[PDB]
């Protein structure tokens, strides 16, 4: 959809994963460090399909990055509880 | 084209080689009717004749004081500055990207209180015909009154810039529900840019070190006072405290502590704002012996 | 009176917690443009409630029946779908325990024979999960500015007016 609208959306999630990140550090954690990494080393890589100036294809894979916050972040506060 | 003060104006562009630019038409601000003619900057070529003068900005050769004249007499003035738009964004050369606390972070604000007062500091490597204007306001609908006073240089190592503004009307006790803004106009030649920072005063505490640092010795009891600067009274706007000797560190809602002086010597306190996480204070320090 | 060292006690307790009980963004992380609409609806100790020094030594009723009415709400928040829902936390999470600090708190301050109970207007929360997420740092960290200026309250409560 907008160009506006997914960099919004990265910038989002990049705060996100940096609080998950710092929250962690407060408290399988090497797991989850390495899988949150690798996120990162994605979020790069379609960031620079953006510099360049599918889609269609970030779009999808924005909603699929977000399902896997979701599941960390779901992880975390059970660890904590 | 839009008006940014008296017979100053903003042409919009999108930048890039050989654009073709924009098509403005600026009116002489006069009631006459005959006998005028049209120049640019210091040139006295006539470039048009008429109430109005067509022209084609394009690039920085067509920017610049436009002025008319009847009866050999100058009737007004109209600045044009260029703000380039670059693949939909606008330009961003006049000031240094600072990248924290996140990306296109230009400017950077800090209150060493409740009261309404803050400073912000810029950066640029730009030495010439270099102006800056600053206006403020809490909230964008509905603007509440913020006065500032003018930018002027404050450093150079990279040239840096300050600021202050304060709230006409602040309430030092509230919960702020809107964020005041800063807007910065830089105009370098030319060129025109902007610039915004959007902010909560609480957000931007940082208070001034721990004053009167004292040592009191005991067969080393540390003891110190607010800072003459930070809002009152204390026993509403509380601080707290992190003692370090240098990590040794006790942390404490008190203006004393006892501690060891292990190493050679150094004691540094600094504070903090004891219930919203704001900034830490700069270092205070006081040699033991 | 309204026992105010036990409410320094309380609410200092609750910065703490409102820090502590959930993830963090930055101060300029998530803001979006219709922010400025959305924090009508929120209730904030304003200009003029009264929780000013100098409003607390008149009369500090209005502040307390304000500092009430937030906790109330932001309760009534926390236990919502917002929090509750999918990706989802449990009670005994420390939001929960954060939830069981503003409720400590509210139960307090209510005195005997005034009834500053209302009813709240909960709209309707989002339903994808995604938007739930943000939403609960959005929320935390509007809490956090709101229970700041509670602490202060009773910090200066409790050392000038007990
Ligand atoms: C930082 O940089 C940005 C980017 O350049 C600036 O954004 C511009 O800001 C100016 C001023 O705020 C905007 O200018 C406005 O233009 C409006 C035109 O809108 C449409 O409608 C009219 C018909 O109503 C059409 O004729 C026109 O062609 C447009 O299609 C004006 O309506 C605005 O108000 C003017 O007129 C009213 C009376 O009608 C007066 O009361 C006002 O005082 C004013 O004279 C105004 O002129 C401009 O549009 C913005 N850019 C873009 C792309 O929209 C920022 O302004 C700049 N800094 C700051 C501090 O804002």
């Amino acid at each position: 959809m907008s160009i506006q609208e997914i960099q919004k959306e990265i910038a989002q999630i990049q705060a996100v994963i940096a609080g998950i990140q710092k929250y962690i550090y407060t408290m399988s954690i090497e797991e989850i460090q390495k899988q949150i990494a690798a996120i990162q080393c994605q979020i790069a890589a379609i960031q620079k399909q953006i510099y360049a100036m599918s889609i269609e294809e970030i779009q999808k894979q924005i909603a699929a990055i977000q399902e896997q916050i979701l599941a960390i972040y779901k992880q975390i506060m059970a660890m904590v509880t | 084209i839009w008006e940014l003060k008296k017979d100053v104006y903003v042409v919009e562009l999108d930048w890039y080689p050989d654009a073709p630019g924009e098509m403005v038409v600026l009116t002489c601000d006069t009631p006459e009717e005959d006998g005028i003619t049209w120049t640019l900057d210091q040139s006295s070529e006539v470039l048009g004749s008429g109430k109005t003068l067509t022209i084609q900005v394009k690039e920085f050769g067509d920017a610049g004081q436009y002025t008319c004249h009847k009866g050999g007499e100058v009737l007004s003035h109209s600045l044009l500055l260029l703000h380039k738009k670059e693949d939909g964004i606008w330009s961003t050369d006049i000031l240094k990207d600072q990248k924290e606390p996140k990306n296109k972070t230009f400017l950077r604000c800090e209150a060493k209180n409740y009261s309404g007062r803050f400073t912000c500091w810029w950066l640029t490597t730009i030495s010439t015909d270099l102006t800056f204007s600053v206006k403020s306001s809490r909230g964008s609908s509905d603007p509440q009154g913020v006065t500032c006073g003018a930018a002027t240089l404050s450093a150079e190592r990279e040239y840096e810039y300050s600021v202050e503004c304060q709230e006409d009307s602040a309430c030092p006790a509230a919960e702020e529900s809107l964020p005041i803004e800063v807007m910065v106009d830089a105009v370098h030649k030319l060129k025109y840019e902007n610039y915004t920072s959007s902010f909560f005063i609480r957000d931007i505490i940082k208070p001034d070190p721990p004053k009167n640092l004292q040592l009191k010795p005991l067969k080393v009891e540390v003891s110190w006072e607010y800072p003459d600067t930070w809002s009152t009274p204390h026993s509403y706007f509380s601080l707290t405290f992190c003692v370090q000797v240098q990590k040794d560190r006790v942390f404490t809602d008190k203006t004393s502590a006892t501690v060891i002086c292990r190493k050679n010597a150094s004691i540094s306190v600094r504070a903090q704002d004891r219930y919203y996480s704001s900034s830490w204070s700069e270092w205070a320090s006081v040699p033991c012996s | 009176s309204p026992a105010w060292t036990q409410c320094q006690q309380l609410s200092q307790k609750l910065c703490t917690l409102a820090w502590s009980a959930h993830p963090l963004v930055g101060h300029m992380d998530l803001r979006e443009e219709g922010d400025e609409e959305t924090t009508n609806d929120v209730p904030h100790i304003q200009c003029g409630d009264g929780c000013d020094p100098q409003g607390l030594r008149d009369n500090s009723q209005f502040c307390l029946q304000r500092i009430h009415q937030g906790l109330i709400f932001y309760e009534k928040l926390l236990g919502s779908d917002i929090f509750t829902g999918e990706p989802s936390l449990l009670p005994d999470s420390p939001v929960g325990q954060l939830h069981a600090s503003l409720l400590g708190l509210s139960q307090l301050l209510q005195p005997e024979g005034h009834h500053w109970e209302t009813q709240q207007i909960p709209s309707l929360s989002p339903s994808q999960p995604w938007q739930r997420l943000l939403l609960r740092f959005k929320i935390l960290r509007s809490l956090q500015a709101f229970v700041a200026v509670a602490a202060r309250v009773f910090a200066h409560g409790a050392a000038t007016l007990s």
